RNA sequence: GACGUUUUCAUUAAUCAAGAACGAAAGUUAGGGGAUCGAAGAUGAUCAGAUACCGUCGUAGUCUUAACCAUAAACUAUGCCGACUAGGGAUCGGGUGGUGUUUUUUUAAUGACCCACUCGGCACCUUACGAGAAAUCAAAGUCUUUGGGUUCUGGGGGGAGUAUGG
RNA sequence: AUUCCAGCUCCAAUAGCGUAUAUUAAAGUUGUUGCAGUUAAAAAGCUCGUAGUUGAACUUUGGGCCCGGUUGGCCGGUCGGA
């Protein structure tokens, strides 16, 4: 079972990264997976990618330019108030001055330093570099 | 892979491999649209038919089932699409 | 990945992406409805239906060129079924499987294979509970597991 | 990398991969810099201009090391058709 | 790139055509399809020569930068090029290389048999084991020759061809010599011969 | 179980507290034969502990019938459903026929082949990218660059799987 | 005998230094962050199963009219500031 697509996504794509590629290709994927690719094409860490489209689930081809080290879930998806956040950049990133775990939100999907701008804070999703 | 999008590959290489791994999904078999030795009406019997078809004029039993595809009683007409 | 068997498979029929009638069939909507209803009033259940005519008359399936399913086919003539396809031949495999138990006793893998069709007649069972197409109040029993299908 | 007024930091500004986009390091020991010097009408070298290329050590440790030259070799205008673009 | 001096023609397809590099291997580890067309009905496999050419011309690219002829070093454990590195040596400038290759060969600096290469081109990437392995610790680019079970690993410039019968080693060893001594300069074309026979650079039978 | 299908349900689903089937060998009650050897045992051993390995008969048992038991190095010493990558010549279960080669349905029929192609089971070995402390592992990976889902265990050695209780 | 009794002599903290237990820390030896089960203690005999724990994919993009809160300064008419 792909209990999280957006989990059995970006693992194939350190199993193409680490393994070394220039795509994969991602089937499932929903619109959460679409508008988290949106939002790390918007950072672009990852290159230019193209949904493709069935009358089923659907696939993406990602084209990046390597900087895409690592991605990945953060599941269970964690509510987070807004001085939390900054908890949670010290435990799972590099430095303080680049990289992004990125929100779900009642203000839709963007990185948690958008959610400090925007003045947010909601549900956890990954973390992107 | 090293630069070509997955619209724009090779195209054939993975059409025969195995329908639903290719990057759509698009099915294997085929129709025909033939006509029996018995009445020269158009019987359309699926490829890989699962029904022992008996004419529409005579009560003979124009193919026999088999798997992958079915095995017809010769004399049906082909043609193309 | 199977339940109740530890092994994989994969029984095609995979759909392209285009939805209406495409290239060829030179039917309308209502010559296709009036044959699968034609094909439904002969009273049996709808794989036999589908096993025999649509291979036979050069049908695509009971969905595309057609619009109402089967089961929504027969509904809407009076013909609907107690127990609708699956749930009866499952009972059938029940059947198959109890009046062997009968023959020789000690059939062990008989005890094991009854309980595996048992419990996915127990899941259909609860499912067509949950979407009320099943009365909630009949359950599946052995002691009707062998006198409704045959 | 740079300090209150400027002034970029660290010394070894370090050279990068043109295969993967990867880095390469002063440690590494497969990373090859390759100077292909040109050519012209007559035809020989004239050597000291260079498409100065660059391979690291993963391509050259995991099959993949040959045919991510290939693109690189199509892409700039020093070979034809060596680097099937439709592959 | 590409010049009007040089590209594909059909009188050095003389030589490699009359060598029957059609003849390539039979069974292929899969990384080795940018330069094949097809293969004989038996399934031998056919080379698109024109891009092996092409790697000659980009392999003379390689060589001729070098402001130290010196700094050229060729390899040959097998037998068969194991005269056409002599033959390549006082022709090019280029130190020679054949024989058994010594273990810590580019290891080991205080040896006798240490070399500084910039620049190796090796002729069979299997029977030069170690030379392929521990070369690959110092830097330095691998010229290669590949047949259709040869080395992907640790190679840059693939060249497609065969290595069984003598003509076919030497054959590309004269095909890249002649345009090395020509990027030094000597003549022009290729329908043209040079002064001295591809003939030479062949395996004797004592 | 595999495979083929443009047949039917349209999420009916994964594991799993509790609960329930099965269960080697051995062992447990009531019977059938009672051929085979044979834990125990009854005999001969036979010389100091060259070492006590020898040999011969053997109730039950081994084989089954109406039932238990619920134990293994029950081990591939690796719970079950996911993702991808290697790289291969064969296998076996299915599907196809090359102006494809021969007995002969009549160049490729019954069958089987070289060259290709597909999904199922059993395997192998490469460089190990990843690991591990290490033997080794294409999974004992994608874990300090730590979070696909779920279940049961372990916290120094003993004392001890012992006492005690259910 | 650098490790014994002493003589020296020296080393620390300094009106302050020890000792006893108890807790905390280092202790990813309690691990949600954040362990470990092929051989080091730890995967069970293998299925069925309920409670619990999760569970496939879809629903308003691209761009025009301006408002210009903020900045780049060739403007420097204020000579740190619009």
């Amino acid at each position: 079972t792909r209990s999280s697509v957006l989990a059995d996504a970006l693992n194939a794509i350190n199993n193409a990264e680490k393994t070394g590629k220039r795509q994969v290709l991602i089937r499932p994927s929903s619109k959460v997976i679409i508008k988290f690719l949106q939002v790390m094409q918007k950072h672009g860490y990852i290159g230019e990618f193209v949904y493709i489209d069935d009358h089923r689930s659907g696939k993406i081809v990602v084209q990046l330019n390597g900087r895409l080290n690592k991605c990945g879930v953060i599941s269970p998806r964690f509510n987070v108030k807004i001085g939390d956040i900054e908890k949670w950049t010290a435990n799972l990133l590099p430095a303080r001055q680049f990289g992004y775990v990125i929100l779900t939100t009642s203000a839709g999907i963007m990185d948690h330093e958008e959610a400090r701008r925007k003045h947010v804070s909601g549900k956890i999703l990954g973390f992107v570099y | 892979v090293l630069v070509q999008d997955l619209l724009h590959p090779t195209a054939a290489s993975e059409a025969r491999k195995h329908k639903l791994k290719t990057l759509v999904q698009g099915p294997r078999s085929y129709f025909l649209d033939v006509k029996c030795p018995g009445c020269l009406n158009i019987t359309t019997v699926f490829s890989h038919a699962q029904t022992a078809v008996t004419c529409e004029s005579c009560s003979t039993i124009l193919c026999t089932p088999t798997g992958g595809k079915a095995k017809l009683s010769e004399g049906t007409s082909f043609r193309r699409k | 990945g199977r339940m109740h068997s530890a092994g994989k498979g994969i029984s095609s029929s995979a759909i392209p992406y285009s939805r209406n009638a495409p290239a060829w069939f030179k039917l309308s909507s209502e010559s296709v409805i009036e044959q699968i209803v034609k094909y439904a009033r002969k009273g049996l259940t709808p794989s036999q239906i589908g096993v025999l005519l649509r291979d036979a008359h050069g049908v695509t399936q009971a969905r595309v060129i057609t619009g109402n399913k089967i089961m929504r086919i027969l509904k809407s003539n009076g013909l609907a079924p107690e127990i609708p396809e699956d749930l009866y031949y499952l009972i059938k495999k029940a059947v198959s499987v109890r009046k062997h138990l009968e023959r020789n006793r000690k059939d062990k893998d008989a005890k094991f294979r009854l309980i595996l069709i048992e419990s996915r007649i127990h899941r259909l069972a609860r499912y067509y509970r949950t979407v009320a197409v099943l009365p909630p109040n009949w359950k599946y029993e052995s002691a009707t597991a062998s006198a409704l299908v045959n | 990398m740079e300090n209150d007024k400027g002034q970029l930091v660290e010394l070894y500004v370090p050279r990068k991969c043109s295969a993967t986009n990867r880095i390469i390091k002063a440690d590494d020991h497969a990373s090859v810099q390759i100077n292909v010097a040109k050519v012209d009408e007559e035809g020989r070298a004239i050597p000291g201009e260079y498409v100065t290329y660059a391979l690291s050590g993963y391509v050259r440790s995991r099959g993949e090391s040959d045919d991510s030259l290939n693109r690189l070799a199509q892409n700039d205008g020093l070979l034809k058709n060596v680097w099937s673009y439709s592959r | 790139s590409l010049p009007a001096t040089f590209d594909l023609t059909p009188e050095d397809a003389q030589l490699l055509l009359a060598a029957n590099t059609h003849l390539g291997a039979r069974n292929v580890q899969v990384h080795q399809e940018p330069y094949v067309f097809n293969a004989r009905p038996d399934g031998v496999h056919v080379i698109n020569v024109g891009k092996t050419w092409e790697k000659l011309v980009l392999a003379a690219r390689i060589i001729a930068a070098i402001p130290n002829p010196e700094d050229v070093v060729a390899i040959s454990s097998r037998t068969f090029g194991q005269r056409a590195v002599l033959k390549f040596a006082a022709h090019t400038g280029a130190t020679p290389i054949a024989g058994r290759f010594t273990p810590g060969s580019f290891t080991n600096y205080i040896t006798r048999s240490f070399k500084e290469p910039r620049l190796v081109i090796v002729t069979d990437p299997r029977s030069d084991a170690q030379a392929i392995k521990e070369a690959s610790y110092v830097n330095i680019p691998v010229i290669a020759l590949t047949d259709l079970d040869s080395p992907s690993e640790f190679v840059d410039v693939a060249i497609p061809c065969n290595n069984r019968g003598k003509h076919s080693i030497g054959l590309i060893w004269y095909l890249l010599a002649r345009e090395v001594l020509r990027l030094r300069g000597a003549l022009v074309d290729r329908t043209q011969p040079w002064s001295i026979m591809p003939d030479l650079y062949f395996y004797r039978f004592p």
